[PDB]
RNA sequence: GCGCGGACAGUAGAGCAGGGGAUCCCCGUGCUUGGCGAGUCCGCGCACCA
RNA sequence: AAUUACCGAAUCUUUGAACGCAAACGGCGCAUGGGAGAAGCUGUGUCAUCCCCGUGCAUGCCAUAUUCUCAGUGUCGAA
RNA sequence: UUACUCUCGCGUUGUUCGGAGCGGGGGCUCAAGAUUGAAAAAUGCAUUGUGAGUUCUGCGUUAAAGCAAAAACCUGGGGU
RNA sequence: AAGAAGACCCUGUUGAGUUUGACUCCAGUCUGGCUCUGUGCGGCGACAUCUGAGGGUAGGGUGGAAGCGCAAGCGCAAAUGAAAUACCACCACUCGGAACGUUGCUUCACUUAUCGAAUGAAGAGACCAAUGGGUUGCGUAGUCUUCGGGCUAUGCACCGUCUAGGUUUGGGAGUCCGUCCCCCUGUGGGUACCCAACCGUGCUGUACUGAACCAACGGGAUCCGGAGUCUUGUUUCGAGACACUGCCAGAUGGGGAGUUUGGCUG
RNA sequence: GAUGCAUCCAAGUGGUGUAUAUCGCAAACUGAUUUCUGCCCAGUGCUCUGAAUGUCAACGUGACGAGAUUCACCGACGCG
RNA sequence: CACGAGUUGUUCGGAAACUGAGCACAACGUUAUAUCGUUUUGUUAGGAAAGUGAAGGAACUGAAAAGGGGCAACAGAGAACCUGGGAUUAUAUUCCAAAAAGAAAUUGCAUGUGGG
RNA sequence: CAGUGUCAAGUUGGCAGGUAUUUGUCUGCCAAAGUUAAAUACAGAGUAGGAAGACCGAUAGCGAACAAGUAGCGUGAGCGA
RNA sequence: AGACCUGAGUGUGGCAGGACUACCCGCCGAACUUAAGCAUAUUACUCAGCGGAGGAAAAGAAAACAACCGUGAUUCUCUCAGUGAGCGGCGAGCGAAGAGGGAACGAACUCGUUGCCGAAUCGGGUCUUACAAGGCCUUGAGUUGUGGCAC
């Protein structure tokens, strides 16, 4: 379902602009929320990847693929043991993971993801900081 | 997950190859000296057994390859509990003869 | 279903194992009308007048319930309804919606005391304008028969 | 204990409900003789142990 | 602005204002343009960025 | 060297994520190692109750059990 | 126990009670106090009678109001 | 005189509280659709295809085909029209049927989703027997086959079975009848039944304050029954594929939010 | 009459009246007794009608078009 | 203001160790977010939350027992001590020393006497 | 990008080519797993060292040149010489 | 009997919660303000709020640009450019990209799939001076597939 702004009894404030109470859709997808869920409940797994299995009316059920990063097996395989490195505590928390970077809009390269690379916040901050050159 | 071996039977039957659906992966995997198998596939077998291979072939084609039409048509299902089908028992015991006057004859 | 019929009843399952839910105030009964040994369900007569059916495997109590006649001597005194409502819960005395302010009540405001709109309201009106005679089908003194309450 | 209930009540609805072929012809298993012959041959030519290999 | 119903029922009859004899019958009386398509007034229910 | 400087070895009270249970309580436990120990016993050892100290003991999750103990009208199957 | 036969009896300041057992005689028991003594004079300071207050306790009307609970402890019913 | 950058009054493209049938909206309510959402029977229709069966005034067309047709009629000729019919061929629009496929609604019977209750998930249903189940059978008749055996009807069988109590059909054997002791009497101890049938449905109690638990007992080598057995399985009851979940849509909506409510002016 | 009425909450197998059950609960108005409480349903509310014989939403359905789209039909509360 | 002192408990109050109006850890659910909700109407949680009386050959094994762990009263429940002192500068039902001024009550363990 | 509905194709193929559609040419590329140094930030951070200033000079410069987040205030969040 | 497969108990070995939070990453998210009023717009995809990491983070090896005589992962700088782009009660305002000169640059690799193999793999004990990228053993895990090789 979509999301439901949380304010006391539905009532907003402001400009009519922000009025909407059940129209706004959060601005995450589901698979995103539900690793994110899955990685704050077990804070010593590492989330790798997820995928969609199932779905009702009113469930989606996602599974979620996580490595124990304390494990020998993990740590000596060159295959995956980068994720043991504490860069990548909670990357899903970040979005970091593949449903991240699809919110986040880095499934497009070029004219369609100019204002949203390599983020949002890294194309406002160079578009909208004051330069001043020494000799100006 | 069945569907690892959903598409077995089909691709078997397209093949021509002769096969079988068994009970208890767990006792395959026993056959083989394993906890359980999905499946397993002869490839050659010594002359002692060629015999026996061949009497299983047949067998194992009479129940299932050439039974390709029956087992491409056949839903399933449709089961109802012991005391469903005893209530449908009951009821078309006590209304066995209700409609008998509405008979012509 | 094994109760004859006209046979006054109280502590009435509306459903099977409910161990009692219609008829339990001082005074109050129900009367058995009739019972469908077909449907196997049972027919009967509520306080309030309207008429209910229920499954035939519900259980009642035979009688009426103890402490009849309460509400037929006046109080006479607000420490008397103190006192009758001081083991139940908060709800008295009772300030009428005229004499509150316009903030906190729509019968609240004017320089005389007086609803200024009608009183009846929908039943659709939101909680807060839902106050009033609530979806009423009339008003004013009930002359002649009083129809039965509630829904249909 | 909840997973034994649901074990239950997922065969019981397993059986409810119409079962299409691809599905069903899994239910239609072979005979018991066939199955201890077939089993008998494969445990005959089993692979090789760890130690024997 | 869009759709409907109506200029009493219609495929020109009916109600009835004025008419002969004893309330009965009889004379009267009555939306446009085109070969069934396109306009005018009443209402209804609906649209509203110069 | 009660000098200074630096740093590898050590110490590091009550707490606090605080994690045996609590808490305006310097409170109360279970298991397990110790210490002290009156009266009786041959000054010595020993020691009930009481007392003191160490260690472990939250919840969740992962791995694991030289292959630990179990549960299921789940699926099989014995000979 | 012809106790209540046509005015029954007992008892409270007080609203009662009795063949579903009043009253009398004789007992059993509980609760308050008495009395005797041990403590105890070895202590304390420089005495044994009545009347008024006093709620420990005893006597087990408002109510559409009927006036907490648990630990701990006590006794029995069964069984050893 | 002090106390306070007049609270009255006006101005400002300053507010706030409140109201409403101001402008612009938002929750809430309600309503439709889709979804959740399964089974089987029927009903009304729609679609495809065969096919009826007729037919502004009257004697609908529209075309080849003016001649053959067994017969022998329709004209290019009689009758009209807001249109003139042949023998082969040629249908307006309605009405009518299956017999198959699909299906839009909808009645009913279900039950596994789901919903509502209850319970310490504490005793459900069956055995009383199918329009039931099965290679973890046996026949028959068709119809198929990969030749091993299936499928569809059909039957026989197996799953698969025991009961309080009520009513009546057969069996003897101990002693109501009486018996077996002790004191004519009194008292004490027991049996006075078993099987089979139809009914019934799991049934030892009834029509102003008791006690009841950790069985005895009887069989087999500690089990067993006493305390029936079974499970296509749901804890039970009531609903039930709608009324409950999400999305979409319309109306309503001072309950609430935001904002506005000109100017000139002795 | 409880799968309820009123109603809290951003949300849930969430919350209050409800440990309740019409002699109950929730929402208004009037303001002890006494004696009374007249006429008006046009308006605005509220309510029902088991016609909703007009009006709409999107959902569907059909047709035109190469298609985007355009048209037609169906379309519930409600309004009338 | 400076210096130096002063508060003594088996029984007094609390806590060990009760329940109340209530609280909310766990559990589960919700929430983009737990820093949210439920959590006593006998009572958590789709919910497998009991860890030991016994025995039987000194600590190892285990029946039956439904509904997790806490907290919340210094005026409710509960709770074995009380007089005398010539005993202080200041504490005292807390201190007093064998004639404890002394008289008690009450726990927990052990030792004897005796039992029927 | 998100919710919900609906949901492909398979290199005779997809995606992109900044005016919607239906055609048919051309060009580039091959989504829906993953890792990766440097060049960049440090707009109220820290650790260990350094270098400076056309800056301020005790009512300035940090609130704080000093036993300063101190004394003091507030039930508290905080306030703060 | 037993099996696996779903789920529990306990032992053993370990990890998460907290702090910091300037910069960075994900969400959430205003209003004052500007428009000489104000509602779209603006402030601003900002503040406040909830999460997460590092020494930087993030990004990153083309489903990229272009339309050329063609370029060639990412990031950053000047410039493109306050733009004869565009968005906007087309008002107030807003507003990038490719190319070009440069910083950096040993910049590239892995899986999955396909097809050839098929336990060659992992963990655990224990030897080698050795919780060896080694030997031996091991049903423990893994055939519901780990590991090798190839364009
Ligand atoms: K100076
Ligand atoms: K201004
Ligand atoms: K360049
Ligand atoms: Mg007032
Ligand atoms: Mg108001
Ligand atoms: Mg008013
Ligand atoms: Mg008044
Ligand atoms: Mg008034
Ligand atoms: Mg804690
Ligand atoms: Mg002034
Ligand atoms: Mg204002
Ligand atoms: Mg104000
Ligand atoms: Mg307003
Ligand atoms: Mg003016
Ligand atoms: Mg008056
Ligand atoms: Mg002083
Ligand atoms: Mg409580
Ligand atoms: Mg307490
Ligand atoms: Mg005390
Ligand atoms: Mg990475
Ligand atoms: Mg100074
Ligand atoms: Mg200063
Ligand atoms: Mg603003
Ligand atoms: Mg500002
Ligand atoms: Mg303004
Ligand atoms: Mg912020
Ligand atoms: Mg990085
Ligand atoms: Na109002
Ligand atoms: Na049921
Ligand atoms: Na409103
Ligand atoms: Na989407
Ligand atoms: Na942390
Ligand atoms: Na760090």
């Amino acid at each position: 379902g979509g999301r439901k702004r949380p304010v006391h009894k539905g009532i907003t404030y402001g400009k009519p602009k922000t009025s909407g109470v059940l129209g706004m859709k959060l601005n995450k997808n589901n698979q995103a929320v539900a690793e994110q869920r899955l990685g704050k409940r077990f804070g010593n797994l590492r989330v790798l990847n997820s995928y969609w299995v199932n779905m009702d009316s009113t469930f989606k059920w996602y599974e979620v693929i996580a490595v124990d990063p304390m494990c020998k097996t993990i740590r000596r395989d060159p295959r995956i043991n980068w994720i043991v490195n504490s860069v990548h505590k909670h990357r899903e928390q970040r979005g970091l993971t593949s449903a991240g970077r699809k919110h986040r809009g880095l499934r497009h390269k070029g004219h369609k993801a100019s204002k949203l690379r390599p983020s949002y916040r890294a194309a406002w901050r160079r578009n909208n900081r004051i330069v001043f050159l020494r000799k100006r | 997950p069945v569907e690892l071996v959903l598409w077995m039977p089909n691709l078997c039957r397209a093949n021509k190859i002769p096969y079988a659906i068994v009970k208890d992966m767990a006792r395959l995997g026993d056959a083989i000296g394993r906890k359980t198998a999905t499946c397993v596939a002869l490839t050659d077998v010594n002359a002692e057994d060629e015999a026996t291979l061949k009497n299983l072939i047949r067998s194992v084609n009479a129940r299932f390859l050439s039974r390709s039409d029956v087992i491409r048509r056949q839903w399933g299902g449709l089961q109802l509990s012991l005391r469903s089908r005893a209530e449908l028992r009951k009821k078309h015991a006590r209304n066995a003869g209700v409609d008998a006057a509405a008979i012509i004859q | 279903g094994q109760i004859t019929e006209g046979c006054i009843v109280c502590n009435v399952e509306a459903k099977p194992g409910d161990r009692g839910t219609l008829a339990r105030a001082s005074g109050d009964y129900c009367i058995i009308i009739s019972h469908n040994h077909e449907t196997g369900r049972t027919r009967l007569k509520l306080p309030s007048g309207q008429k209910k059916s229920v499954p035939s495997t519900s259980r009642a109590m035979i009688g009426i319930i103890s402490g009849g006649g309460r509400i037929e001597k006046p109080v006479l005194k607000a420490g008397n309804s103190f006192y009758r409502f001081r083991g139940k819960r908060n709800c008295w005395p009772k300030v009428r919606g005229v004499a509150r302010n316009p903030v906190e009540h729509p019968h609240g405001g004017g320089n005389h005391q007086h609803i200024g709109h009608p009183s009846t309201v929908s039943r659709h009106s939101p909680p807060g304008q839902k106050v009033g005679l609530i979806a009423a089908r009339r008003t004013g003194r009930i002359r002649g028969g009083k129809a039965v309450k509630g829904a249909w | 204990p909840t997973f034994v209930t649901m074990q239950r009540k997922k065969r019981v609805l397993q059986r409810r409900l119409k079962v299409p072929p691809a599905l069903n012809q899994f239910t239609k298993v072979l005979d018991r003789a066939s199955r201890n012959e077939a089993l008998k041959l494969i445990k005959k030519y089993a692979p090789e142990t760890r130690k024997a290999r």
